[PDB]
């Protein structure tokens, strides 16, 4: 179960939170501040995973933007990184040359892309074609 | 890149070596490891421009610890400039003398310090008084 | 300074 | 070249933020006399570019030229056809009689996630020995 | 616009003849720990002069000028026979370089007022100047206290710099 | 009203965060004022600009009602904005989110599947336990549909309501019956994750669900044998997301069964050999494959192969795989216990790795690797590794030293020796919670307290500032003081026990600021016991109790006065209750 | 006692670095900002930090962190007074002091760091005399640099001889929520603008109470200065004797003196405000502003800053005279009145709404600060009597003054 997802910049500037676990905003602002501090204080050969407080916290840098998940401590990890990468692919799919500044701008659909991909903390479409198809149709619905 | 900079640093024209040493302490301003070019800016130190000599004094003080052995290429130039009739250039050397911390150097500089202890202008004498404590900071018993 | 000045005496003996 | 100092880092930033690789019409500044970039002013400018710095060895391009030339016209009053150079074959020599700079060939987050050109050279005899005239004799009579 | 050096073992009067050429005076100078540099305008060629003293701690530090280096002057110390041998091993250390290749050799017979000083032929034969391939050398007798022999060596050096009328 | 990206561009020009807050409250007021206008036009964008500020971390409690208006809108984009911030601004404890319940229920009956997709999205992400109680029949109704766009969504939404309401899954036992033949993989994936959830909660559901184990053994074998599809394929590996979930469902099934464990045995022997271990994907396939084999009563030829799979994974230079391999043996500690023990030096190697998590998994698995055979040698590595821990691992190691030592200590003396070693070298890192445990085991120890209390005394003269160290000592001095100072009622030949510096070292704690006052709580307790445990020099210690009756700690002001009346009125009743404490477990 | 004085930015990268002893490592600066991130986010912020034995004395400019580092028991006020002086001298050189001022002008700024301080010992910090041999456009140092008179160079010559004084009042006020005045002191400050020829010794006299008590005129109008802090140039030993304000001024604008006194008379303008904060509903501010000061006097361009709630919305303002701007960016209202004479009393009735949902957290109570300015009006009643121009050449200067009364800290604690 993905407990939440964080996308924060090279400066730590969070471009996405998605709490699949219900914890209050002070706790949201506390925990988010810590893990950004944790990941930015972490090197490049540090196994792309953090065992953070009963959350095998998954991080995987792809660009200046950083990435974060909190998986349940009974689940898979490399696939959890592949979940990020499949979502990276879907961001690479729906955008193409997927890039930093419309993460800042067109984030609203990046949530919607996540809504077409992960609801509840888990995957609903294991295809990469059918999901971006559906969001285009709802975009074709406008 | 730095060699083209060292080409302009080993130039004979003033306007090329003046802009070269500005780029060095601008590279030092942006915090570049410009310590490798140490004894080469030392060649364009003994200059008639007093405005330029402060930049090298800025460099030599900053990279004295980095190049302690290469810092022996300034002792003659300090005792040269403790004697020029501008009191501005004498006290400028004196405060550059005491802040440069290489123990290979501080034994040689006590006499132009002693010279500037009994200088005339209040400007260098209030500068030379602190350089004693700078020397006593470096080598207390030599004082 | 849009406000104007006022002249004081010099000595006040 | 006094008011060309206040935009000397400002417009060059817009040049450097321009990639080297609404609006309609053309306004003219009222009552300001206009003249082309003359010889001695190009000597005044080539030394203004020699002294103020930040130009030599920079990646020249056409977008940077047009940012620069219109800014000269709107702030100094000079016809923005003076920064013309010889075309592709050969060294990009200036057609301008007095421009002592020839053109020899040589942000960061706008990049995507996973990825699925000239420069100046000072030549003070371009003001007298028009080398672009040697590259284009039949056009200059 | 051509540069020139003043190297060699110390206590040889080279900073004396430096400011004899620069000013024209016999100057009071410490044993030169760092270096000296001024320039001399003579025969319309700027004899820019680089002195480096001969202390032991500044013996390895001669290389830091050897980038962009066109001339050479070795100042012998012939009043010291016990130190002309280590100055000779100093000379073959300096002349065994592939970086100093355009530099013509220019020996100054200095301190020419003592009768123990040799001529311009014995010092040549003791040091082995003839065995120096790709080395255009010429020994020059320079008395420091008077100033004679200085500008004639600067004449031959000016014939080593330019090769014109 | 300006657009979103126009606002963001202004926000991207902000330098100081305080200056940025000025730009926030600039626009935020216009968002508020527009909300006072009850606008429906820019209510799309004003909420969108607000959610940005919410993502920027600003108090956007006020616009939440407008989100309910955007859910209760009629335009699709206003819904498309409205369902989003409902997942953002509202949670279960938001307490105003209950008004969605009618709105979602109408929009579970909306004509557009995408509107219903938005409704299943928002309820699936953050549907409240009572909202889950109020939408349960509608989700299974949208799970009884044929729209695979909705069947993929109502399945995971049904997981959510079973996650939120655990007593609700019994109406989904009929819902899940025989939809396991879905041609789509995504709906079939969500059904597996649902059947992962359904098998997770109730053991009573396992009987109905272990029946269809060979059904999916076929379908998983179909995934291996359909080696390519244009979708689902990453690096030549077809639908690995579904494949792991089947294995995880095959992990929780057959874990105490054998017939289903043999019904799944073949494809386990297949994909342990029929995987491409080149890319990250096939390792992720093979990792769960290892974990599936360990947790079921599997074929023994699988598990021997599986350690040989892991012996490869121990030696891959990918720290991912090293994190994977260390987690793997951290899982199957007890299961196939000795095939782990032959990989012991690999674990001691990863103590010297330069990653926190790798050193974390190695230290904890070393805490798991300790049997009664490696107890002597490995602790010497670990007590050395305790010296070579990070301060974050120093608290973690020193406790985990104490855990395995209480298990498999071959001696009671050597059990004391290592703990006394750790208490000297952990200090501020060893937790105070293990101190009653250490106190219990040394009074579970019955035989070496003359051995213990002297070594306790020999290190506390070194320091006191190690607070959990001197937590341990003061109870031992109070209880086993007779074994420290022995037969020394008067002055004798000087032995190291001297019954006055014994009393001074506790008095040194009482005045020292580096005392946790339960140090001083234990100390007066030790003072009052040594009125009885010592016959040597009492009533000089009464002075120390009597001067402490004006102390500033509340209980330690209680503790001294409650002692002192026994020291002043009931001197014979002092020893009448200072019998040693009983020993429990 | 400094060892290495650094300048950081809002990000913590070194704008400019300069050591004076070498006793603090140059890479110690990179721990400061995370410790600054540490101490602030735990609320343990102090102007001195410590990474082991390196002590981090710093001030904070608009962008800048003038971090002066040391290790020993350095003299602390020696550091920070120099820190505001370096800000001041840079403000004397660079009309704004930001990242553009540093990175474009490192030619002069490193020379300033060489000049202002040696070893940690500030020796020359008067910027006006420093302009004469440290230029951004070198000769010998001036004699005024050597001289005990270190603020005024000789040979300064003008066509006219103008002495421009600015007796400036600054009314502090602390009114509680009870409506009583807690603390209303007045910090007045006479700042001089001298345009004079040569080396004059100016001797000033006021309506000092003590000087009138020494004269025997302690029954007439005499201001009572509780403490003054003067310029260096005032010979304080001459002032200690007999209240004698005797000095050689520098040339140009400078604050000579800084007097401070308490005053048990009313505030010049009394404010009555109310708050009808209706829960989840709205808020109302029926605020009036009566002027207690003199009717001939007029409070120019007053700016009444009343802190409103953050989620306050739908503003309504029933003023009498003067406009309101609502500043949600400061979460407040500025009921601005340009001309507000003494004796006048203008009401303003504010009305917002409030969200029917509550907010998450508290806000606290900022007081109300207004921005009055009354010219030609000494509330303390200070009067310059004369100004003795004493020149060896001898001239008749033009001494001039104007009186301006403004707020100091004009806080009035709200409901
Ligand atoms: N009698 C006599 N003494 C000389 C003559 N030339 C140089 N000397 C002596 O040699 C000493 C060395 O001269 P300097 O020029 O001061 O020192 P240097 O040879 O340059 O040695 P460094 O300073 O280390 O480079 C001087 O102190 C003179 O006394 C000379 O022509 N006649
Ligand atoms: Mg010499």
């Amino acid at each position: 179960m993905i407990h939440f997802i964080l996308l924060f910049s090279r400066q730590g500037k969070l471009r996405l939170q998605k709490w699949y676990i219900t914890l209050p905003d002070k706790e949201r602002k506390k925990i988010t501040r810590e893990i950004v501090q944790i990941i930015l204080s972490r090197g490049h050969r540090t196994s792309s995973f953090v065992d953070w407080k009963e959350l095998k916290l998954v991080y995987k840098r792809y660009a200046s933007l950083y990435f974060c998940c909190a998986i349940e401590n009974q689940d898979n990890e490399l696939l959890t990184l592949e979940i990020v990468h499949r979502y990276v692919e879907l961001l690479d799919k729906y955008f193409g040359n997927v890039c930093e500044l419309d993460i800042i701008f067109n984030f609203e659909k990046a949530y919607f892309i996540l809504d077409e991909f992960i609801i509840g903390g888990e995957i609903q479409e294991t295809s990469k074609k059918i999901a971006v198809k559906a969001i285009e149709d709802s975009d074709m619905l406008q | 890149e730095i060699f083209e900079l060292k080409a302009e640093l080993n130039s004979d024209k003033k306007e090329k070596k003046k802009e070269a040493v500005k780029k060095v302490i601008a590279s030092m301003t942006v915090g570049k490891d410009v310590s490798a070019l140490f004894p080469d800016v030392v060649n364009c130190m003994q200059t008639d421009n007093l405005e330029l000599k402060k930049l090298v004094y800025l460099y030599l003080m900053n990279y004295a610890k980095s190049q302690p052995d290469m810092a022996i290429m300034a002792v003659n130039t300090f005792v040269k400039d403790c004697e020029d009739p501008n009191p501005l250039i004498r006290a400028l050397a004196v405060r550059t003398m005491g802040c440069i911390r290489v123990d290979k150097i501080t034994e040689y500089l006590c006499e132009p310090l002693r010279k500037c202890l009994k200088d005339e202008d209040p400007y260098v004498r209030k500068t030379a008084a602190v350089c004693v404590a700078k020397l006593h900071d470096i080598n207390a018993q030599l004082v | 300074t849009s406000y104007d000045y006022c002249r004081v005496p010099m000595e006040d003996g | 070249s006094k008011s060309s100092v206040i935009g000397w880092p400002a417009v060059r930033e817009r040049m450097r933020r321009a990639e080297p690789a609404e609006e309609v019409g053309f306004p003219v500044t009222p009552q300001v006399p206009l003249r082309p970039m003359t010889y001695k002013a190009a000597v005044d400018l080539s030394h203004f570019l020699k002294e103020k710095g930040g130009l030599e060895g920079l990646i020249h391009s056409q977008r940077r030229q047009d940012i620069l030339d219109l800014w000269i016209y709107h702030t100094q009053g000079y016809f923005p056809d003076w920064q013309n150079y010889t075309p592709g074959p050969g060294v990009r020599y200036p057609l301008t009689f007095g421009w002592c700079y020839k053109l020899v060939p040589v942000k960061g987050e706008n990049t995507s996630l996973l990825h699925p050109v000239l420069e100046w050279r000072f030549d003070s005899r371009l003001a007298f020995h028009h080398v672009a005239r040697e590259l284009h004799p039949e056009y200059f009579k | 616009e051509m540069r020139i050096l003043m190297v060699g073992l110390d206590a040889a009067g080279k900073t004396t003849i430096l400011y004899k050429l620069k000013l024209g005076e016999i100057v009071t100078t410490i044993p030169t720990i760092g270096f000296n540099v001024e320039t001399v305008e003579y025969k319309n060629i700027s004899f820019t002069v680089w002195d480096v003293g001969g202390l032991d701690k500044i013996r390895p530090l001669w290389r830091h000028y050897f980038q962009n280096t066109q001339g050479l002057i070795f100042v012998v110390d012939s009043n010291d026979r016990e130190r002309v041998n280590e100055a000779r091993e100093e000379l073959m250390r300096m002349l065994a370089e592939d970086e100093l290749r355009d530099a013509v050799l220019l020996v100054f017979a200095n301190k020419q007022d003592l009768p123990n000083a040799m001529n311009a032929a014995e010092i040549t034969d003791k040091l082995g100047l003839h065995s120096l391939r790709h080395r255009n050398w010429y020994i020059q007798a320079t008395c420091a206290t008077s100033g004679d022999g200085l500008y004639e060596g600067l004449d031959w050096l000016s014939n080593q710099l330019r090769n014109q009328k | 009203p300006i657009r979103l990206r126009e606002l963001i561009r202004t926000i991207r020009t902000a330098r100081t965060q305080a200056e940025e807050r000025e730009m926030i409250q600039k626009e935020c007021a216009a968002i508020r004022s527009s909300f006072r206008e009850e606008d429906n036009t820019y209510r799309c964008r004003n909420v969108a600009k607000l959610l940005y500020m919410h993502m920027l971390g600003y108090p956007a409690h006020f616009g939440q009602l407008e989100c309910l208006k955007l859910i209760a809108s009629q335009k699709f984009t206003d819904k498309r904005i409205g369902y989003l911030g409902a997942m953002l601004l509202l949670d279960e404890r938001q307490d105003v989110h209950l008004l969605m319940t009618n709105c979602i229920k109408n929009d579970l009956n909306h004509s557009t599947q995408f509107v219903q997709g938005l409704a299943l999205c928002t309820l699936g992400c953050m549907g409240s336990s009572e909202m889950c109680r109020d939408l349960a029949g509608e989700v299974e109704k949208l799970l009884k549909t044929s729209n695979s766009y909705l069947r993929k969504k109502a399945a995971l939404c049904a997981v959510h309501v079973i996650r939120k309401v655990p007593e609700l899954m019994e109406m989904f036992l009929p819902a899940t019956k025989n939809l396991l033949n879905e041609k789509n993989h995504g709906v079939l994936h969500t059904s597996v994750v649902l059947l992962t959830e359904m098998c997770e909660r109730s053991p009573d559901m396992l009987a109905h669900f272990r029946k269809l184990v060979p059904q999916l053994v076929r379908i998983l074998k179909n995934l291996i044998m359909s080696g390519y599809s244009p979708e689902h394929d990453v690096s030549g590996i077809s639908d690995p997301f579904l494949q792991v979930r089947i294995l995880r469902l095959l992990r929780i099934l057959g874990r105490n069964d054998d017939d289903s464990s043999e019904a799944m045995n073949d494809i386990l022997a297949q994909v342990a050999t029929n995987t491409e271990t080149s890319k990250n994907v096939g390792n992720a396939i093979l990792y769960e494959t290892v974990l599936t084999i360990m947790d079921i009563k599997s074929e023994s030829g699988l598990r021997v192969l599986a350690i040989n799979i892991l012996g490869r994974f121990l030696l891959n230079n990918d720290k991912n795989i090293r994190y994977v391999a260390l987690t793997s043996l951290l899982k199957t500690v007890q299961t196939d216990h000795n095939a782990v023990q032959r990989h012991r030096s690999t674990i001691v190697d990863c103590l010297k790795d330069l990653d926190v998590s790798i050193k974390r998994r190695a230290m904890e698995l070393s805490f798991a690797l300790v049997n009664g055979n490696n107890i002597r040698g490995m602790m010497k590595e670990l007590l050395y590794f305790l010296d070579s821990c990070e301060p974050e691992f120093k608290a973690d190691c020193a406790s985990g030293i104490f855990l395995a030592a209480e298990k498999y200590a071959p001696s009671k003396r050597w059990h004391i020796d290592t703990i006394m070693r750790v208490l000297t070298t952990a200090g501020s890192y060893v937790r105070d919670d293990a101190v009653p445990n250490l106190i219990q085991l040394i009074t579970n120890s019955v035989e070496m307290h003359a051995y213990t209390v002297q070594r306790l005394y020999k290190a506390i003269l070194g320091d006191y500032s190690q607070q959990p160290l001197v937590q341990v000592a003061a109870w031992c001095i109070g209880e086993y003081g007779d074994l420290l100072v022995s037969g020394q009622c008067e002055e004798e030949e000087p032995i190291q026990v001297t019954e006055d510096e014994v009393l001074d070292i506790l008095e040194s704690v009482l005045i020292s600021n580096m005392s946790t006052s339960v140090t001083r709580g234990y100390a007066l307790t030790a003072i009052m016991k040594l009125s009885t445990r010592f016959t040597c020099t009492v009533n000089r210690i009464k002075k120390v109790v009597s001067i402490y009756g004006s102390s500033i700690d509340v209980e330690l002001q209680q503790r001294a006065v409650e002692y002192n009346a026994l020291f002043k009125k009931y001197d014979h009743m002092r020893s009448a209750l200072l019998e040693r404490m009983p020993v429990m477990e | 006692s400094a060892s290495a004085v650094y300048v950081l930015d809002l990000k913590g990268k070194v704008l400019i670095c300069r050591n004076y002893r070498g006793d603090v490592d140059m890479s110690e600066v990179e721990h400061f900002m995370p410790i600054l991130m540490e101490k602030e986010e735990e609320g343990m912020l102090s102007p001195i930090l410590a990474h082991g034995g390196v002590r981090f004395m710093w001030i904070k400019h608009n962008n800048l962190y003038l971090v002066a580092t040391s290790k020993k028991n350095a003299c602390v006020s020696l550091v920070f007074s120099f820190l505001y002086k370096v800000v001041q001298v840079f403000s004397e050189y660079f009309k704004e002091l930001e990242e553009e001022s540093i990175r474009d002008n490192f030619v002069i700024i490193y020379e300033l760091l060489d000049e202002l301080m040696d070893f940690g010992y500030p020796q020359t910090t008067d910027s006006k005399i420093l302009q004469e041999y440290i230029t951004q456009e070198a000769p010998r140092p001036p004699a005024t640099v050597t001289n005990a008179v270190s603020w005024r160079s000789e040979g300064i010559k003008y066509r006219k001889n103008e002495v421009f004084l600015d007796v400036i009042e600054a009314v502090n006020l602390l009114v509680s929520a009870n409506g009583n005045v807690l603390r209303s002191e007045i910090v007045g400050s006479i700042k001089m603008r001298v345009f004079l020829s040569g080396m004059p010794e100016l001797r000033l006299g006021l309506n000092d109470k003590v000087l009138f008590d020494n004269t025997g005129r302690g029954k007439s109008k005499s201001v009572e200065l509780e403490d003054v802090k003067f310029h260096q140039c005032v010979r304080l030993s001459r002032f200690e004797n007999d209240r004698t304000i005797s000095f050689i001024p520098p040339d140009g604008e400078f604050e000579l003196m800084s007097y401070r006194l308490n005053t048990h008379v009313k505030p010049l303008i009394w404010i009555e405000s109310v708050i009808e904060k209706h829960s989840h509903s709205r808020i109302e501010y029926m605020v009036k502003a009566k002027s207690q000061f003199k009717r001939r006097s007029t409070a120019n361009n007053v700016e009444i800053h009343i802190p409103v709630p953050n989620d306050a919305d739908s503003p309504k303002f029933k003023t009498t005279v003067g406009s309101v701007k609502w500043v949600p960016e400061n979460s407040e209202i500025v009921w601005s009145v340009k001309s507000f004479p003494g004796g006048k009393e203008y009401l303003m009735r504010a009305h917002f709404g409030l969200p029917s949902v509550e907010a998450e957290d508290k806000e606290g109570k900022p007081p109300i600060s207004v921005k009055f300015e009354i010219p030609y009006f000494t509330t303390s009643g200070i009067q310059v009597r004369y100004l003795k121009i004493i020149e060896k050449s001898g001239y008749q200067a033009l001494p001039w003054v104007r009186y301006i009364t403004q707020n100091g800290d004009y806080q009035l604690r709200t409901q």
